[PDB]
């Protein structure tokens, strides 16, 4: 935050900063954070976060087959949040560089 | 022995004479067209003549999921997944359009009822349209299927998790949690299982239809 | 009956049904030149030019021999098979 | 009553008199359900296409069975298409403008292998039901 | 049956109809005496900021015995001519689509499956 | 395609067919085959052509459906 956070993407900075987390550490990462299993993947630590906070909702999709509710979280969300647990001490204290 | 289902009447103040009249109509029928021993897991592939063509002729394979009714007006749910497209549909058994009934694959469930498979992920339901046949020796036990279901989530067509239903082959574990389960168990009604006079023995009765069956052949 | 197979005659009659055909005009026809890179035409054009071939003799051309078929001149020579032409 | 019957060979020379323009006639077999002989006409104009599907309903009538029940023309309001439905014969009156965006022949020749068809493909929910921006 | 502010799907090859959008389509309006409406019947929809009419092809709610029935509500988008504005329909719709009075010939015609 | 000899011999016997037409206007017919056999060709991947000649070749056979 000390720059202006206009020029990193509003979900640019997770992959880098999971990159620097499973550098230094990934337990209680893993631990704090609630994944159910350790990944690098971005999508699935949004998806383990939104949950966490339950501000995700049901919205109908009409197939074929039937009308099914599929979970469409706030996407935006879950992206600020990362913020705060990183500056947080909940994560960890990780250097990025 | 098996006894089609239709055969056995429910509980009523109709006078038996009503039941001999239908039986004696529904067993000429079954002479012209033969009728297979199914069940509700079963596969059956029911060719029928086409009213809205000039005779022209349809064959729809699906799976069983109920079968319901009482003589003439007997029926059964052939449900199936066409091209990305559930589709169901009810078949009279007396119906003189029907041209063949066979069976492809005669198997049970665990539940008598499957109307949950429209819940259920759309691959429980989809079934190839041209499968051959599978048969098994006459002398055979009647094969069970102890396959559990996965579900789509939550909101469903109805309540399954309830035990009035008694689904014995939804994989609830996956869906359901622990605090889910005994809230339905709210809905439990333990004495039901030992009511004496809720119970319909049918004993006599199937006896009486066997009788009678064996005079018509 | 026997028409009299003369290779000259042969050579008026397989020029005749080239200049009858719409993409090839006889300006830039000629007798030697191949209908695929001299007349430009492409390999679905052929299928057509043998098939009149096919009903004006009224023998049979099989498909595995059609394809090296590229050329008047090949033609001519090709039917001379069907009669003996020397001269 | 009795003499010439309604069948193609009659019903298409019938058609042509009147300068059809185009005619495919398609053999439609028992397993598709809908008819035994598909007919798709063109014709040159919107009041030319009418003269043609109300010739060929009248000649009908005349030479119709008694218990051979009654037709009726389709999408007379329509300025483009014009489709007419008999007992076993199906037929289609249309601009060329019209067979070239709709492909009646190649549907009905070839089923579920025409070009239309391919480009569309079946849309399928995400697993475990989480869509992802 | 199909009644107003019912969603629907659009089971056609239309540009309209496939295109991807926020709404799901709705039905403003039903052209029958009584309100509901069963296969065959025609409604109004609201999709993507404009009015179009539709035929209703097959629907969830159980029907006459031997007729199917759909798990989803099908529609095909029709010109107020009578003219369908996509080309094909991938989806099965019922034979007796033929019997029933109207305008349905256009719609058998583009037709794939016949359920 | 996936033999350059089989995309000659189906555009040759789809033409066999067409002198064997009776209802069917032939002169379209023809026009009809032609115009598919050029505007399609020319410009096409090794897998999709695997696909458009069964599209022909279901077209030969015309057991779904065939023009006369
Ligand atoms: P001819 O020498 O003009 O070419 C033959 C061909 C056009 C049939 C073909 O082999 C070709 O050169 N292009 C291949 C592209 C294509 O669409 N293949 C045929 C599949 S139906
Ligand atoms: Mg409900």
């Amino acid at each position: 935050g000390t720059v202006l956070d206009h020029l990193v993407g509003e979900e640019t900075m997770a992959d880098y900063l999971l990159y620097t987390l499973n550098k230094h550490q990934r337990f209680g990462y893993v631990q704090h954070y609630g994944l159910g299993s350790a990944c690098d993947n971005v999508e699935r630590v949004l998806k383990s976060v939104a949950v966490k906070l339950g501000k995700t909702q049901k919205v109908k999709v009409l197939t074929g087959t039937g009308n099914v509710n599929i979970i469409q979280p706030n996407y935006p969300a879950a992206a600020r949040d990362f913020l705060q647990t990183f500056r947080r001490g909940l994560l960890g204290s990780v250097m990025l560089d | 022995r098996f006894l089609s289902p239709e055969f056995i009447p429910r509980r009523g103040r109709t006078d038996p004479l009503k039941f001999q009249i239908e039986r004696k109509d529904m067993l000429e029928r079954r002479k012209v067209l033969h009728i297979p021993e199914f069940y509700v897991g079963s596969i059956l592939r029911v060719t029928t003549a086409d009213p809205y063509a000039s005779g022209k002729i349809s064959q729809f394979l699906g799976i069983c999921i109920q079968r319901s009714g009482r003589g003439l007006g007997a029926t059964f749910i052939l449900r199936n997944v066409i091209e990305g497209q559930g589709v169901e549909i009810c078949f009279e058994l007396y119906n003189p359009r029907v041209q063949e009934i066979q069976v492809v694959k005669l198997e049970k469930r665990l539940d008598d009822s499957l109307l949950y498979l429209r819940d259920a992920l759309p691959e429980y339901s989809t079934f190839d349209v041209n499968m051959k046949p599978v048969v098994q020796e006459p002398n055979q036990k009647v094969p069970v299927n102890e396959l559990k279901v996965k579900m789509k989530p939550k909101p469903w067509s109805k309540r399954w998790e309830r035990p009035n239903f008694n689904i014995k082959g939804i994989r609830f574990d996956l869906c359901l949690t622990e605090q889910q389960m005994k809230e339905a168990q709210k809905w439990n009604q333990p004495w039901l299982e030992f009511d004496m006079m809720r119970e319909y023995d049918t004993s006599k009765i199937e006896a009486a239809i066997w009788k009678e069956i064996e005079a018509s052949k | 009956d026997m028409p009299p197979l003369t290779l000259e005659g042969i050579q008026d009659r397989v020029l005749y049904v080239l200049k009858l055909y719409d993409k090839i005009d006889p300006e830039k026809l000629s007798v030697n030149s191949h209908f695929m890179k001299d007349l430009g035409l492409d390999s679905l054009d052929q299928v057509e030019i043998i098939m009149a071939m096919e009903d004006e003799f009224g023998f049979e051309i099989p498909d595995i021999d059609a394809e090296k078929l590229m050329c008047p001149q090949e033609i001519v020579d090709y039917i001379a098979d069907k009669k003996d032409v020397y001269e | 009553h009795t003499g010439p019957k309604f069948d193609i060979d009659m019903m298409v020379s019938l058609l042509r008199q009147e300068n059809a323009r185009d005619i495919c006639v398609i053999q439609v077999p028992p397993e598709m359900r809908y008819t035994d002989y598909f007919v798709i006409v063109s014709g040159t104009s919107t009041r030319h296409l009418h003269a043609m599907a109300f010739y060929v309903v009248k000649m009908y009538k005349h030479l119709k069975c008694k218990r051979d029940p009654h037709v009726k023309i389709e999408g007379k309001d329509t300025d483009d298409w014009l489709c007419v439905d008999f007992g076993s014969m199906v037929i289609h009156l249309m601009l060329p403008e019209t067979r070239e965006i709709y492909e009646l022949e190649k549907l009905w020749t070839l089923r579920s292998y025409d070009d239309q068809l391919a480009q569309i493909a079946p849309e399928t929910v995400p697993e475990d039901f989480i869509l992802g921006i | 049956a199909i009644q107003k502010m019912t969603r629907v799907r659009v089971v056609d090859n239309s540009a309209l109809g496939n295109s991807p959008y926020h709404r799901a389509p709705r039905c403003i309006h039903v052209y029958k005496k009584n309100g509901v409406g069963k296969v065959g019947d025609q409604i109004l929809l609201a999709i993507k900021g404009q009015k179009k009419k539709a035929l209703i092809v097959g629907h969830c709610m159980p029907g006459p015995r031997m007729t199917p029935r759909f798990d989803s509500n099908n529609v095909v988008l029709i010109e107020d001519n009578g003219n369908p504005v996509g080309t094909r329909i991938k989806t099965p719709i019922p034979t007796s689509l033929r019997k029933r009075e109207g305008e349905y010939s256009k719609v058998l015609a583009i037709a794939q499956n016949f359920v | 395609p996936w033999s350059r000899e089989a995309v000659l011999s189906l555009y040759r016997a789809l033409l066999r067919q067409g002198r064997q037409l009776r209802y069917t206007d032939r002169d379209f017919y023809f026009a009809s085959i032609r115009r598919e056999f050029r505007k399609n060709q020319k410009l096409e991947d090794a897998e999709a052509r695997e696909r458009q000649l069964e599209k022909g070749l279901v077209f030969l056979n015309g057991k779904l459906g065939r023009i006369i």
